């Protein structure tokens, strides 16, 4: 059924591919039957956390196998969001796009400034992150995970693109083709185009204004490569998963906003996330109408019908409930900061990449756990729990229930 | 000993009709001639006139009667006004017919000796019939009937399935039953869900249209109801519930003046 | 205006209230201009925190007020349930009862076991705790804010009933005296009873299971007092604000439910509370019901019609960005632990009580924020929003608006 | 001096605005808030009540009023049962809005000190400012209003066409005009055939629908009516009468009102 | 040069009265014989006959008319079967007045040589004589009339403010204009905060009941709005609207008529 | 061989089901889905689908059915512009549910295979079941199915004592049975004074309400009516009816599609 082959059947890629990578081709030194389960599932859930190093410790076989198991989750989003759209002819355009935008914007756009350590290395590394960055992984090749390129013009600009497009839904990214006029968008791809850029001068002032003076990262940087890490740091919670400057050395308030920038999910039919970006502005917004009179959710004098409350009231409970759960059982497993703790599991359910170097010291009691969280906030909290959930169709009324909660 | 009764309607009817019965005098008279015509041999002396002129009560020897019941229907004012009178002739007792609540009030400081709900007080001496004929109780269409009866059955301390087709009636009634139910009794689904099966007594108080009562209780019959219970509207009414395999019938209207017919009997 | 009138009203008995107690008489050592806006604010917020320590540092003439303000933050409680009652004849009834309840649980029963410290000191502060317990506060005399008593069963049985019933709301305070019936409550009676006894099992087991080995509290208590530690540990985090065990020095599992403990307050009425049970229990059970058909939120056979649904869920997203707001902005305003910042907050807004003991080592810049967010959450998130908020009617509807979230 | 107007119907709203405006206090009062809303500066006090529960006339300090009005429309049991509460509390003048004529007896029979039918007492004011203003009289629609202006007419000695769209009224108004005619005032070719152009004064009282009066009055207009005076229902009919041409335009509760404040103000 | 209507209703009578006006031969013919009366001068030969029957067609030489009209409203199936008739008589040219979307479908398969949208084909010519006159559009009712104005003026690029009395038209018309709202123009409050006073045309396309279309211009007036253009019924209502203020009224019945009937007579 | 059923009306409904018990293929399809859905196991092929769409018709392979039936009913563009698109696809036989008279004569200019009349066809095959079953027939209620019987029994040569509600049908049927009655039949006078006791066989034809069929027949039965006929609505009025010791119970639509079924069956 629609939803359980979606539960059980992306649980098989993880599995599958599981062993497609612990294989001695693809793995140098000896890969643990913990650390095998775990980095597979990371890229098939376009995560971003990984137990070992993807660069050094796989060979040109295991960062292969990464890289199409990679395509095979961001087409599994892609049926994804088409189903939420309509509630076959399309499945061409969709996979054809993804690897068209895939390869012009990487073995073209990304191996401009990328061929200095040759064509064994320069060919590949171009486009290992593409289906990775248009996908919203986090799977970096060099151990630096774009580190090294704080604030080189070329990575901060290509890379972008991608997953900032490839995170929006696919319905913006279907919409802007044929539509192409500044006023004929629907309500939610114009949500979306506002929303997100909205958002991120937002996230970019911020990460500005605490890692300004910060020693450790953006505080000395110049002029210029000081507004390349801002930008980006403020892009990259997005389920992106690079880092131009490390997480593990900045002011405890930025980490702070990053946890809600990096809950929030970008665009529903996006590559992916733990709550999308429309589900927060429908809540937020739904509440700020409360606190004045309208009697309807009315947003850009196109008025929302109530269904979208409830299931978005839904999708956000869910999140953080489950969340919360990640949080609890994470704190006891492993003697580990308080921050750090709170920090991985919003991005393990978000799909984020982002982590304060938490991931390489994670302990087997708390990645079977983990598993699952990067596995239910991929899948997303809704269509996961509609298979295993009996649905049950009530057909009388019962009488009136009074109770204040004020 | 001298009986007159104001207003043919289905209750002014039905004590005329059966004060004849008997065999006591009833003094019948209606606002026009239609129903008069058809009470000529029911009544000691059938009358056409307006309860509502002085020169036609006079004229008739009303204050030679110690017992006048007003059941005009429709207009309030013809039955106010009617009694406003009455009290004036300084009848000894006077009964009437109110329609609403507040009917109930002015009527009661006008002098109005009695006063008598049908519905009403028709659902409290059926709500009396189903407790001393034996558990599960379910009271369908929430009607002034179907109010009266689930509202009495609470009282004396019985589970009353109330339900009826809207919310309006069932938010009233949300304290006054054991479980208030809104739904409409045409649907099978609405009917199991509710686990009507479980209930030997159901009673049909859906009033207006007849179709909602009857579906109702036809559908009633087919889950193996012990005893359906049915509030009738008119005669047909009558026959065809009865070849449905309705268990009861009731009638608030026809019903109650049997019953008032024998209070002024037993009287004098 | 009812709204306004509650907002700048209670906010004056805050400053008039901070020189009652900043008075030369009240106040033994120097209390900073600072240190004084703060105690007199949370002890009229019914909050539990303090600058300076209340026993020690105040005299008889700062002890006696503090109970004041705690009776006045009962009062403004009292308030707010005459609103849900219409939503003047009463007004007798609710203070009268309070200091009824207050005196006759205080010095009768808690005077049983607290007369060690003569009659200067053994009358007073079996009294003072009542107005405090009562009325949730976590004003203690002695410093050690009740740790002292950690398996006494006088206190732990006297204290408990207090904040407890004092905590759940007045209709179930009202309710079960008229109706004494087991079958007769209302929707929101027969809501609190179970909620309220059927969390604290979960909350003393799961106190009890993390804290069951900890060395620091309860791992070496005897196995009668480990009960009353685990049980009062999980009764308190209700917006009571006492310690049987120390909050810093225990697993942190533990404090995470504690976050999400004290976040939920206890009873719509209440005493003082964050975010109202009541508020939880409807938007969760509301969720679940989502992921089954129902298409109404039925509780107890007695469905609860839309409203409650939306209004839960404005009260709840409030608090959680309000809270979010402040352990953002005192994670950069004090040097202080992460875990430390995040509980304080929780508890802050919730009125709480319970801190981990960075409330003393607060600092200014950090304070007139925090004496913001245990004004805000007293108040209450909804009823202090409608005061500044410009009611707008709309009498236009707009077409529908097609949006996805899952 | 004191003085209470219960009901904020439209009659009962031009009486709490009238007397307010002289400089005399007012106790506005209606049913519901809707209407106390829009009178909360157009009394002395605005008060929202039900005039049928006995604590909220006491609370309200009734009975320190000697004038009270009951203008409450619609239904006449709210009419009624106010008055009698009224005169329980022994009120020295109790001035009160009938509906229809049974309204009028009984009301009459409870202590009513004075009863008004602004539909029926304009009728009367209007026929005497149409007598003083000079010869061919016609009265279009036999309603309350237009039926109390052709019997006034015909009283004094005044020739009335009479017309109303059906016979019903024509009938009974066949010996209370000079000619009694069954038209549609909508038909040119019933307006020519009537000789309707000779007639210098036309009245539309045709009542209901708005439609019906105003159209009329566009035909009118159109012979070159002389003076053509009109009974508006709403405001918004006063507007498009008033763009049509209409001489005169007449409100028979807001107008009566203003002269019941009159009445009220120079009787103290 | 032979012209021939069949149907005498408002659009069928409009282009009888125009062809006759300039000077051409007009064949007019309805089902019966109440409007083939008043256009017994109106027409060069006035028939009464039924379209569907063959041998009514034979014996009134429509063949040798080039050109036939089918302006029979209501059921469509007169409409449709009548030209079905005449494409067997190899009736060179045959225009026809659908009603809904599927006759245009079903008449063009049969051999129509032409469809014509009276409503929805005036709304676009109005939507050309608003925009060639001059900038703020507004169209109050979003019937068949007044979405099509809403369409056209969306077409080319003019703002215009689409409003209905319900949702179920302005949710169809989210994307066909500037601003859907859903008001009832008879509100004032809504006409303010809509700020339809800043919109120099305003458009009352509100059919069925006339007075929200009177009542919606007789409020625009007040806002003194520049140019008010209004969709009339029938003739009574032309002249109420004319002394409104309506600076402009429309037929679509009528209007077209005169269109089509010159289309027929510069097309040979 | 193969078979398409558009429009899942009664009638369609009742083809789809009857020729899949057989176990023949049948492309059910309708407008909704609502109605395929409960289809879904009483066909060969669901299909939601408009059949005015081409690319619909054709992307359900819809020519390879050489029976096409058109059982969509209430508007007749959806009927008409389906077949008129299935004729363009060369269908070999298209079976076409018509509604009044003018679509019989537009469909079969189409290219209609066959037209199919459920009211009409049905009665004139009851009137040959009640020919064969023996005196004295008596049809009340002379809608489509009732008239269709008054007319074939007289055909043959019975005696048919046709009446209606109304007259204007009794009119058209003075010449068309042995005696036209306008009379009401629930009036037991009327039933009487018609002499219908002496009629064995009497039709209930009343269409729209139940209660004016079923009241009948529950008079009809009183009279000890030999063998009373009638014509039901909905499914309880199949229950209702059968209760009341109706003899026989007609679905029009319903059993005529069995038989259209069967006609299909045994065509190939």
């Amino acid at each position: 059924t629609p939803p359980q082959v979606l539960a059980i059947g992306f649980f098989l890629t993880i599995i599958i591919g599981a062993v497609l990578l612990m294989l001695p081709i693809s793995t140098t030194k000896p890969l643990s039957w913990i650390d095998a389960l775990f980095t597979a599932a990371s890229a098939t859930t376009v995560t971003g956390l990984a137990v070992v190093d993807t660069g050094t410790q796989f060979t040109v076989f295991g960062q292969t196998v990464i890289m199409g198991l990679i395509q095979i989750g961001g087409l599994g989003f892609m049926t994804f969001a088409v189903l939420i759209v309509m509630i076959i002819g399309l499945v061409k355009v969709l996979f054809l796009f993804s690897i068209s935008i895939e390869l012009i914007a990487a073995l073209i756009l990304s191996i401009r400034l990328v061929p200095q350590y040759g064509w064994s290395s320069g060919l590949f590394a171009s486009l290992f992150h593409a289906i990775s960055a248009f996908n919203n992984a986090g799977f970096s090749l060099w151990p630096d995970n774009l580190m090294s390129y704080v604030g080189d013009p070329t990575v901060n600009l290509v890379i972008t693109f991608l997953f900032i497009t490839g995170g929006i839904g696919f319905t913006v990214l279907f919409d802007v083709m044929k539509n192409r006029r500044f006023k004929t968008f629907s309500l939610h791809t114009k949500l979306m185009l506002t929303g997100t850029l909205m958002l991120n001068a937002i996230a970019m002032l911020t990460v500005f204004i605490l890692e300004y003076s910060n020693p450790g990262t953006l505080g000395h940087l110049h002029i210029v490569d000081k507004l390349w890490a801002s930008y980006f740091q403020a892009v990259t919670p997005r389920t992106a998963g690079f880092n131009s400057l490390d997480f593990g050395s900045m002011r405890e308030g930025t980490i702070v906003f990053t946890l809600l920038l990096m809950f929030i999910g970008a665009g529903s039919a996006s590559t992916a996330s733990g709550i999308k970006l429309t589900t927060f502005i429908v809540i937020l917004t739904s509440v700020i109408a409360y606190l004045r009179g309208k009697k309807e959710t009315v947003i850009f004098r196109r008025s929302i019908k109530y269904p979208i409350i409830i299931k978005a009231l839904a999708v956000s409970v869910t999140s953080l409930f489950i969340v919360f759960l990640g949080i609890f059982a994470l704190t006891i497993t492993e003697q580990a900061p308080f921050l750090q703790i709170v920090f991985e599991t919003f991005s393990a359910f978000g799909t984020v990449g982002l982590t304060m170097g938490l991931t390489p010291e994670l302990t087997t009691a708390g990645k079977c756990i983990i598993i699952v969280i990067m596995f239910i906030g991929r899948i997303g909290p809704l269509t996961f729990v509609f298979s295993f959930a009996k649905t049950e169709q009530s057909n009388i009324r019962y009488p009136d229930g009074e109770v204040f909660t004020g | 000993k001298q009986f007159a009764v104001i207003g043919l309607g289905r209750f002014g009817g039905s004590i005329v009709k059966e004060l004849h019965r008997m065999g006591h005098e009833v003094l019948a008279v209606d606002i026009n001639e239609e129903k008069v015509n058809a009470y000529a041999s029911y009544a000691t002396h059938a009358v056409i006139a307006n309860a509502t002129e002085e020169n036609e009560l006079l004229s008739l020897g009303i204050r030679n009667f110690e017992y006048v019941i007003v059941a005009i229907g429709a207009n309030i004012q013809a039955s106010t006004l009617t009694t406003l009178l009455l009290k004036e002739l300084d009848i000894p007792n006077i009964w009437v017919k109110a329609q609403n609540y507040y009917h109930h009030k002015v009527l009661e400081k006008i002098g109005a000796d009695r006063i008598i709900h049908p519905e009403k007080d028709m659902g409290v001496k059926i709500a009396q019939s189903l407790s001393d004929e034996n558990k599960q109780f379910a009271v369908i269409g929430l009607g002034r009937f179907g109010g009266s009866i689930v509202k009495e059955l609470h009282r004396m301390g019985h589970e009353v399935l109330a339900v009826d087709i809207n919310e309006e009636k069932v938010n009233a009634y949300a304290s006054y039953a054991t479980h208030a139910v809104i739904a409409n009794a045409t649907e099978e689904n609405e009917l199991l869900s509710l686990g009507i099966r479980n209930f030997e007594y159901v009673i049909v108080a859906i009033g207006a249209n007849i179709q909602a009562s009857t579906l109702t209780t036809l559908l009633l019959k087919e889950l193996d109801i012990p005893n359906i219970w049915v509030k009738a509207q008119n005669y047909y009414h009558h026959k065809v519930l009865e070849k449905i395999g309705a268990d009861r019938i009731i009638h608030p209207e026809k019903d109650m003046g049997v019953k008032i017919a024998q209070s002024l009997s037993d009287e004098n």
